């Protein structure tokens, strides 16, 4: 039930362990432009939320 | 620049450390992952500038 652009849902998400690996098996992931955070280190840098 | 300043750059990806007072200039691809790049830099092969 994904959303559309106009409506979008936010999840607050406080308490989890956040490994950014699954989801290199989702999918082949043809879009992914990332930001200055570098993505090979995701583990080390912590997030307030 | 209005537009864009695209003429400075800075690395991402390293293999390891870098000790005091050295220069890394490498315009390489960062083979992450097991797929062997070729030069083709795909997913998990991302420019380190
Ligand atoms: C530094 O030397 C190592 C080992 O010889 C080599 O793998 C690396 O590419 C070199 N880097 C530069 C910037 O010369």
């Amino acid at each position: 039930r994904f959303a559309s652009v106009y409506a979008w849902n936010r999840k607050r998400i406080s308490n989890c362990v956040a490994d950014y690996s699954v989801l290199y098996n989702f999918a082949p992931f043809f879009a992914f432009k990332c930001y200055g955070v570098s993505p090979t280190k995701l583990n080390d840098l912590c997030f307030t939320n | 620049k209005v537009s864009g300043n695209y003429n400075y750059l800075y690395r991402l990806f390293r293999k390891s450390k870098l000790k005091p007072f050295e220069r890394d200039i490498s315009t390489e691809i960062y083979q992450a992952g097991n797929k062997p790049c070729n030069g083709v830099a795909g997913f998990n092969c991302y420019f380190p500038l």
